[PDB]
Parts: C-alpha cells; structure tokens; sequence
DNA sequence: CTGTTGGCAAGCCAGGATCTGAACAATACCGTCATCGAGCACTGCACAGA
DNA sequence: TCTGTGCAGTGCTCGATGTTTTATTTAT
RNA sequence: AUAAACCGACGGUAUUGUUCAGAUCCUGGCUUGCCAACAGGAGUUCCCCGCGCCAGCGGGG
C-alpha cells in the first residue's frame, strides 16, 4: 500500500552507471515518462497504479541529483529534510522561502538544486514521506525546521 | 454617463514587471489558474512618476513620513512667501505632530501631501492669528469651504484620482479624500507557469567557477488592464471642476494605461510593449469586462489574438443581456472603431 | 404564490469585497470547505444605499403616506383603545378615504394617542406637548415619506420607531452570500515608498485578496410588501420585486473596489415563485470544481440540482432563468429569458 | 529624443550559445510556445568582453567580490601613487569592509570596480587625511557633488551602461549608478524543439565501446535582439557628457549588438553568424518589437525571411497607430531610411539620426 | 463527433478480397488520396470533414499492413498497442524508439512493419484513439506500456 | 468476373571531473466605555414698537 | 406689515476621571 | 415574524538596484528480400428520330 523508500532508496544505489545516467539527465520530473530506465527502476514499487506514479515521479527527481548527494541515516523521527539543509550550513534562509512558495514542477526543479548544494544527511523514508503529500502543510513545516535549525 | 470604463489589453515579453517579498512574481488565482499579476498600487506609481503625467498633468504629490525631512522642504520651498514661524504651525496643525526643531519627527503614517495646498494652508493659519483667530475656531471655519481647498488639488492632481486618509491632525477632517479613479489589478488573460533563469555572476578575480549563482523568475503574459474614472467625483476633488477639465485628465490616464510599464527589472529584460487594444466605455454604473477571462484564454497562434477575441465575444454578451447602451470606441494593432489612439482619445475628449 | 425566489451566480475577479476585524475576507465552512463570503449586511447595503435604489424605491410614487387619508381607518383601527378626540387631535398635530392601513403606522401614531391622552390627563398642551415631542414627531414625518424603503429593507438603524408593530422587518431577505468553489486565498505583499527616504520604504504590509463565483440569494414576501404599502397590489408589489431582481444583479459593496475594481455583473439570474422559499445553496454543498473555470461548472451544478430537487421539494410554479451562458439548460420548466430586461418583465406579469 | 532604440534579427546554425546548470539551452515560453533563449546578462559580459569593446571604449570594469584579492591588485597598480594605508583606507570606506593582511576579506556580493576610479578616492581620502577631516564628514562632502564622481566611469563604460548596486561601504551613498543601457533576452521569433547531440568520447587505449557517453542539446535560431540607450542617463552617468559622445557610445553599442555572439560553445557549434537585419530609431518613450512575434513566425522558406516581414509588418502598424515620427534607419542582408551597410547606419545614429 | 473504430475494423474485414489487395498495394498513407477503393471504404465514416480523414489515412494505412495481422480483442482497460508489441516478444527496444523518434509519414511505415513483424492482439478501437492523436503523449504512453510489459516478463 | 502463401527480425561494451549559490532598508494610525457640570452654539417665540 | 434685543430652553462639546494586565521560549 | 428585527469593517500604499554556466568528447563493427503468374472475359444502352429486305444501318440529346 506504501511505497517501500529504503527498498527504492537501494534500488538507486546499485544501479548500473548506464541506466543512472540516463536518469540524471532529465530536467524535470515529468520527462522521466521519456526514460525506459525509469519505469524499471520503479516497477516493483507500485508504478502502474496511479495512486502512486506523482508520488514516484518526486522520490526519483530528487535522488536524481546522485547517488552520493542524499546519504540516508537511521533514526536514533529521525532528521527531517528542514533540518538536514540547515544542518549543512549552506544553504541561505532566502532560498528556502523561494522552494516552499514555488508551484509545481518548478518546485521539484528547485529542491533538486538545494540537494545538490546542501548534500543532507538526513531520514529518506521520512523525506520520501513528505514527497508523498508534498501539500501546503509539508512545505511551510519545512520552512520551520530549517528556522528551527538555525 | 457619469462613468469612464477603460480596458486595456497588453503583450509583454519575458519580463518581471513586479514582485513579493521573495522577489518572486506577483501572481492569483482567477477561474482556478494561476495569472501572473501587477498590483494597481505598481500601476499608479509608474504613470504619476511617469514623463507623460509631469508634462500633460503637472506634478504628482509628496508621500512621506517624515515631518522634519517634510519641514525642511517647505522651508525651502515656501521661504519666499512665509515666515519659518507660520510653515511650522502649518505642518504641526495639518499632521497633529509638534515641528520644532528635533532630526526626527514622524507622521502617523506615510501621507501624500501637496505644496501648493500647504501654500494654500499657511496663508489661513496668518491670517488667523492676525485676527486672533484661535485653531479651534480656524478649524471650525476652514470646515465650512472645503471645495476652496480641493481646488489645490490641482497641483496633485494623484491625489483627487487616488485619495488621502488621515488619522491625525487637521488633515483628518480637512483633508479626507475620496479617490476617483477605480484600477485593477492587472491579471494575464491566461494560466502561467512562470519560467525561471538560472544566473551566474563571474569573477574576474576568480578563475574557477563563478562568485555568485542564483534563479531569477519571470515570464511573458498577455495582461488586462481596467480602470474608471468617476468625473462627478473628479471634479468635485478638484474644488469644482468642469466636465471637460475632468474629460482631458481622463484622457491622459486613458494614453497612460496604454503605454506605461511599471520600470520593475526593465533594464534587464526590457519588455517595453505598448497596448494592442485599449477600449473606452461611458456608463452609469462601472463595468469591468474580467469575465472575459475567467476560463483562461488558451493559445492559438499566441495569447493576444485569442484575449482579444474573448474580449470582444464577451463584451457582446454583456451588452446584449444587459441592454447597455453606452457610448463605446476600440482601438486596435491587431463600437465605434479608432484606427490611431489619438482619435480614440479625441474621441474621450468630446464626451464620446 | 407568495415568495419570490431569486438566484444570483455571479464572479469577481481578485478582490476584497467584505473583511472583518483583522482585514482578512470574511469566510465560511459550507460542506466542510472554506468557501470567501460576502455578508448579507454588506449586500443588503449595497443595495439600499445605491442610486438605483434612491431613484426606483427612495423616489417611489408608493412613497409617501398621508395621514389625512387614513382618518377612517384609523378612527375605527385605534377606536377601541381611544376615542375620536384623541384620534383626531394626534392625527391632525402631526400633520399640522383609506380601504387599510399598515401596521407600523396604526402602532406609532397609537403610541403617540398614548401621549397626548396622558397629556390631557396632566393638563398640559401648547408648546410643552410640542416640546417634549419635538424629536418623535420629526422622527415620524421623516418615516411617512420613506414608506416603499422600509416596506422592503425595513426601518432604518436610527429611525424613532417607538413600538413592538415598529420594529419593521424588511420583505425581501438577503442571505449571506458564498463561493460555489473551495478558496485558498492570495496575499498581497505592498510597500509604500517615501519620497523623502533613500533606503526601503516606510511601510510594509499585506493584504488577503481571491477570486470567487459567489452565490446570492434573496427572498421576497409578497404579502407583507403590500400589507406594509396600506394594502398595496400584487402588481404594484412585483413592480418593486423587480428592482430587487436588478439589483442583486448588478450592485457590489465597495469595500476595496478602487484599488481591487471588481466591478463584475451576473452571469445568471434565475428567478422562481414558491410558496415555500428555498435557497438553492446546497447545488453547491459538494463544493464546484474548476474546469476551464469555476463559472461554467457552477451553472451547470445549479442547474444539475434544479432538476433533481425541484419537483420533490415543491418547486413547481413560475421559474424563470437569464444567462449570458451557453451552457446546457435545465428542464424545460423554467422558461429561457435572452436578456435581464425579458426576465424583469416576466416577473412584472406575475410570472 | 532621448531613447535610441536598437533592433536586430540574427540567425544562428545549430549552437547552444546559453545553458544552465543542466547543460540545456535556456529558454522561455512567449505566445504560450517555447522559445530558446540568450540571456541579457550573457550579451552584456559578451560585449563587455569582446575586442572591439577593448579597442573602441576602453577597459572593462574589474569585478569581484574578494577585496583580499583586489587589494594586492590596487596595491600594485596604485602603489607608485598613494602610500599604501591610503589605498587600504579607501577600499576600505569604500567597501564599508575592515581592509588588512587577511587571506580572505569579502564584499557583500560581486562588485563592478573602476581601478581610476578608486585612484580618484585615494584623492580625497589623502586630503581629507591632511585636513583632519572626519570619515563621516568626508563622505558628506563628497555627496554633494555625484557628477566629479561619476567622470570617473568613463574608465568604465559598461557600468555607466548596467548600474551598480551597494549595499554597504560609502558606496551606497556615492556609488549608485542606473544603468542608461536597457537590454531584452534574447528570444527566437519561432517556436524551436531543440535537439539533442548523441555522443562518445573515444579512449584510444579502450578497445571495447567509448569510454564516456553523454548528451548535449542545441538547436538553431533566428533570434530578436532589443536594447536601448537613455542618452541623458549616459551623459550623467558620465559625470556629464555631451550629447555627441552618448551618440559615440551609442553607435558603438549598435555594432556590437548586430555582431559580437556569446562564445558559449562556438569552438565546437561555430554560430559566428552577424546579424541579417539592424533596426535603429529615435523616441521620447523606450519601445519594443517583441510584440511582432508574440504569434510565433512559422518557416516559410525559412524563419528569417517571415521574421523580418513580422517586424516591418508590425512596425507599420504601431508607427500611425501610436503617430510614432522619430528618425528611423534600417540596414538588411535580404520613411524608415534604407542603409546598403551597416556603416552607414552607423554613421546615421552618431549624426543624431540626420 | 468520433469514428466507429469497431464498424471500420468490420468494415474492412468484409471487404471484398479485391479492393482490399488494392488498398495494401500502398506504400505511405498519403498514397491512399489516389485510390478509389479506399473512400469507398471510408466513406460511412465521414472522410467529407478534414478533421476525420488524417486520422483515416493513419487507421486505414494500419489496418493495411495485411487483413489477418491485427487481432482485435476484447477487454477483460484493453490491450493497448506497447502492451501488444511487447507481449509478442518478436520486437526489441530499440525499434519502438526507431517508431516514436520517426518523422511524418515515416513513423507509419515503420509501424506497418512492425504490425507486420509483430502480429499483435490488441484492442482496436483502443488503437484507433491513438492514432488519431498520435501526439507525443501517444508515443510517451506507448513506450511506457511496452518497457513495463516487457521487464515483467 | 477474378488479388496468394511460408519463413525469418542479433550480439558485445561503454555515461566524467573541478568549483562557485549575496547584501541593505523599511511593517502605520483612528473610532466603535462612561460620568458630571459648566461654558457656549441652533432655533424657534412671540411680540412692541419701529 | 414685517422685523429687531432680550429672554426661556436647552443642545451641546469641553475635560478630568471611575478602573487596572499576566500567563513563553523547539530540537539538537 | 426565532438573543429576533433594523444592520458595510472601513479609508492610503513600486519590492527595489547588481549578475557568462563554463571548459574536454567517432556510436561503432557484420547482413540477397526471395521463389510462381495471358488482362483476359463479358455486346443491356434509358430515350426521341430517319431508311430499310425486320436482319439491322444512320443523325440529333
């Protein structure tokens, strides 16, 4: 019923460098619809129910900034997306405020560019949780754990 | 027909004509879509601060906060024709604030204000105390010709178009006015999903990568712009006006809306576009012709012929249904037709 | 029937045309969503304070109330409680062939038959009488020649009415006005920038603003519009019902209109006789969604549950429907009006 | 008239003359279609940078961000002038930044630099040392003449073109410029589907496959080019220069406009393409073309020939509809005054359009 | 306003044996405009408006790879064509790519082929829809179906 | 008047690294309790006598 | 035949004043 | 004619100025589309008309 994220989060890890490359060229969630290497890698995880594609299309956007960007961390809730961007101490308050007021597509677009420069450490089920709604509440509670951060 | 109804539909190129606090484009939700917006507070700034309003209007007013930045212009300004003494008492009874001679002294809240007015007040507030006229009695006396004062409006005429409160002082009761232009906020005919540019900025002291890399947004739209004027109302903020003094300043907000663009990020995407329709409308009761729009216009071959189009279909609509018979005329690049905006406006000049 | 129902789809584009206290958009929960309101006061005042309201209702020809030609009525009305003296003497100090009369002005002038006769009983008249009433009496006259304003709004805030039969009610009903459509609302970051200061502005704030295809609906009661004009005609109370249906067509509360200018009419006026007033306003309990916007689906939705409800809830009787719409009709019960004006008449010819 | 407007159409080979940080070409949606793009920030370092800058205005300004840096530079430039605590003083007053032996010493964002300009400062700054003259004193003084000031940017064009922006040291009293030069993003008059290059890099000692395979997108286009100039603007920004070297600046910034291209991935595209069509003409309000291509042109024995019938077209139309009368000159390839050579028109705009 | 799919598909299968050996002579879609069996076939399907007679061309041009090739079924969605493709097992990933990259005209010949190659069973009216918009979400969707149904196997 | 059929559709291997992501200034005010008596206004009041 | 100073008569705005308020502050 | 009735939360307001995404790169090697074939059969053509041997020949539509 819910997307396996540490399953998903593994599957990434090892896959081969032709089908990850072909993946991390994309510019945008949606063009991973154009990717063969992308519907296999989310095959078993529930992609041709519809339920779950939006939900799919974000997790593997945002693991396609690479395979050594977002390093998974076990609980000890566990680190929250807000607070692992903080944490890296990179990241300026201003652009925090522009990811969680942008629309669609331009958001994703926009996190993946955090990622890339932030480099968190943080709970990827938990992230991959927050991918999955991704409502106004998710994007204002991110806005507050990086504040609460800091 | 008391009212001036006044449509306007403009193309801009990639641009950021007006942004929050993120520095983000300004933008709403109309028939569940998100248009890109410029707030109507953007679009008055631009045509009073505008080379047109200073030559065809005069002289847009002053909005500060600031009464002792404010008392030391009228110093300046008003030296010649007063005595320090009287400009003093004259901002200390209109703004209810003590001016004496402290670096800073603060208004309520930001206010427009017109010199020519305050010349206006001063010469009351001397010849009052000439006759020994008290301020609870030269107030009592000034409330009774308040047409007397809006004929200084003149001199700002943004204000009689915009209006003026007040919480303090004399302006409270003075200087109350009531705005005669009604403006929109102008909103895309159509859904954007605002394009976003990825900048760098290169060092020339760095040679391995840049200094500074960041995401700019912005867009192109097909804007609709509304407006009317209330020419009873505009010439009573003038202190009694004619008709055709308030029909020739109709006409300049008419030629503004047309052609100014607020100067947001303009030096670096430089959509200086001017209107490809402006439509102008008498009535008795203001029609605004957004509903055009309310399903969002879908391209074909662009937005502007398509906005037009839905424009013309639905002001149809509106006059046949309501049996509004107005007078009308429509310019176009792309009711009465206009070939030229000057015969448009010669038209609004003429009472239609 | 007695009731005339009318129906109001109309949208604004972004504005705030009603806000409370802390200048946010007045709001409701209506099927569990927020939906932007527009208070019935706010409406209501909209209409009562327009021109089309002074000229068509402040300058009706029903207008004014003589108090010479209610005498008889009067006399017999108040001969119970009062004899012919007091009558006479009251009905002629307020001045200085009536079949009936209505109701707020049998009760104020029996409260003032109430002063005078307490007046002759403490021995006191000319001026003193006249003295005392000064401001009651002004207050009266004043109400007598507003007779068609406050058959159908009702008495004033301020208006002097002194009685239980006083406190008049107005007979049309405005309800408080709602969105079709769930909204989240815009808000509006502004500055102020001071022409005397180099850095920033010298202010900051925001401003909540949104679209929204609201639903307006009013009732008017017949009986009560002609028995509060002294016994007025049907035809003569549909004449002003038909003010109303204008009206609620086409005014807009100010609030905001210069800076925001939503100066949007109707895009659909239905309106229906019943001798039990409905508000159709659960078309709308499922909230509408957009599809190519939230105008389209909203009519078609009303109309949707018109055709489910309207035989089951005694619906049945006179309807009638103005649209600048094409979108597909309800059944054939109500009759399609081309334009406002058809519509108006329509209800002038009691349906 | 005040406003010299500047048009060019130019049609580019197959190129990526302007990419982000995913190596795609930028672009921007215009008549709800996409249209590739060159960012105005690109065309300004492009000229800015480009030899015929160099030989016709002068050097570029210095920016930076790294005040560590640039203080070893004014220290080596200006060292045989002012003693050395006067060149820390000043950059430091100017930068509002403590200036010492610090390895790493930033500014609040990258900044355009005039080295003679800085050399003017160390001026005051060493007098204002001999009189005894308060810091905060100086910069009041120094306030009430902007013009001294600015003459100063005649060493540095391209900021009295673009602006310069402060926000902290004196400079945010004194060195605050708004830029005469206004300048579009360009965007092709045509929707354009970019392609996409396919390709392996060969390793000679790998005899099984390449050893990197990748991708790149281009494609080609016929660009529209705006840019005007604010003459008053540009004689002020030059501490109050006259007319005829505005129109100098001006012209030059016409021939750079029609043929300096981003250097953007040419040693491997080669889009060395000049312009097709140069559009120049005088107005009291700045005005844009773009609105001709706001309905994407279609190809019709290409992009270029429609193009330039979709801006002669709706140049026409805005001319007596707008009763648009100030002096017009146009060159092509393929009353608006008609010019063989570019250096025709050239000599036009500096003769003030006569 | 939208073409019997299924009367055309029965249509054809009826047709005598004669002009339909003409139509199958054809060698791109736009060569059927000069055959006089074709708009007797598809004159009960509206090729009088323009809007109908592209998407003929395409539908018609398919159904003239041969008469038995295409299968139709019915649903148990319905069997789309990337599932169809895929389900023979006779065509590799890169001829797909070779039909979705294809340009105009040349995109359905590379499909005949591969209808020819294939000889799948799929849900003809399902198609029909298809090639009707065959847009770049038609092309999208048809890899998708082909690349999912594939790796399952 | 009449137009066909079989048999068949490939495999290997390969997708990078460097380095960089801003600062300043500014966010309002009024009215929607009440008390008491005084000093000072509209406002009609007849008139007496002009 | 209209109008003028005294009212009586009061409609007020004026100002000082009765009372009384404070509670919080993540997660790491 | 219901803590009901009568019943606006109102008025003023640019988010601004600065900025290359950039350097390096074969998609490449192998491959018949092939075997059989008269374009022949079949006088419907519905009229007006003129001359016949009654078989059939003509001019107008």
């Amino acid at each position: 019923d819910e997307i396996d994220a540490m399953a998903l989060y593994r599957a990434w890890q090892q896959l081969d460098n032709g089908s990850c490359a072909q993946i991390r060229r994309v510019s945008e969630p949606d063009e991973l619809r154009d990717i063969p290497a992308f519907y296999r890698l989310v095959q078993p995880f529930g992609w041709e129910n519809p339920r779950h594609q939006q939900a799919l299309l974000r997790m593997v956007f945002c693991l396609s900034a690479g395979k050594n960007v977002i390093r998974h961390q076990d609980k000890k809730t566990g680190i929250s997306l807000g607070r692992a961007l903080a944490n890296s101490g990179r990241i300026n308050e201003r652009r925090i405020f522009q990811l969680i007021r942008a629309d669609r597509t331009a958001d994703m677009v926009q996190l993946r560019r955090l990622l890339t420069h932030a480099e968190p450490v943080l709970d990827w089920p938990l992230m991959a949780r927050m991918l999955t709604w991704w409502g106004k509440r998710e994007r204002q509670q991110l806005l507050e754990d990086f504040v609460l951060t800091t | 027909s008391n009212f001036i109804n006044i449509h306007v539909l403009i193309s801009h190129s990639p641009s950021c004509l007006n942004r929050d606090d993120m520095n983000m484009q300004k933008d709403a939700i109309f028939g569940g879509k998100r248009r890109v917006r410029i707030s109507s507070q953007s679009l008055k700034r631009a045509m009073r601060k505008s080379g047109y309003y200073a030559q065809n209007i005069g002289e847009s007013s002053l909005r500060t906060i600031h009464l002792a930045q404010l008392r030391d212009v009228l110093r300046q300004k008003l030296g010649e024709r007063f005595d320090q003494k009287i400009i003093d008492k004259t901002l200390a009874l209109l703004s209810g604030k003590s001016v004496d001679e402290a670096e800073k002294i603060s208004a309520d809240a930001v206010t427009p204000w017109v010199v020519g007015e305050i010349a206006w007040f001063c010469e009351q507030v001397a010849k009052a105390e000439a006759d020994n006229l008290d301020d609870k009695k030269l107030l009592k006396v000034l409330k009774e010709d308040i047409a007397a004062i809006r004929v200084n409006l003149q001199q700002g005429v943004d204000i009689a178009l915009s209006g003026r409160m007040a919480t303090s002082g004399m302006m409270t009761e003075l200087g109350k006015v009531d705005g005669a232009m009604s403006i929109a906020h102008a909103i895309t005919t159509h859904q954007v999903d605002s394009d976003i540019d990825w900048f760098t900025a290169v060092d020339d002291l760095q040679e391995q990568g840049s200094a500074h890399l960041g995401t700019q947004e912005f867009s192109s739209g097909v804007f609709y712009r509304y407006a009317n004027i209330n020419l009873a109302q505009l010439q009573e903020n003038l202190g009694g006006a004619s008709r055709e003094q308030a029909l020739e300043i109709a006409t300049h907000v008419v030629h503004m809306l047309a052609t100014e663009v607020p100067g947001a990020k303009q030096r670096t995407y430089a959509a200086f576009n001017p209107a490809d329709m402006v439509m102008v409308n008498f009535s008795d009761m203001p029609l605004s012709m957004a509903n055009a729009f309310e399903k969002a216009v879908k391209a074909k071959d662009g937005f502007l012929q398509p906005s037009i189009q839905a424009f013309n279909q639905y002001w149809d609509r509106v006059a046949n249904g309501y049996g509004l018979n107005g007078a009308a005329a429509q310019f176009s690049l792309s009711v009465k037709q206009m070939p030229t905006l000057e015969q448009l406006k010669s038209w609004v000049r003429n009472n239609g």
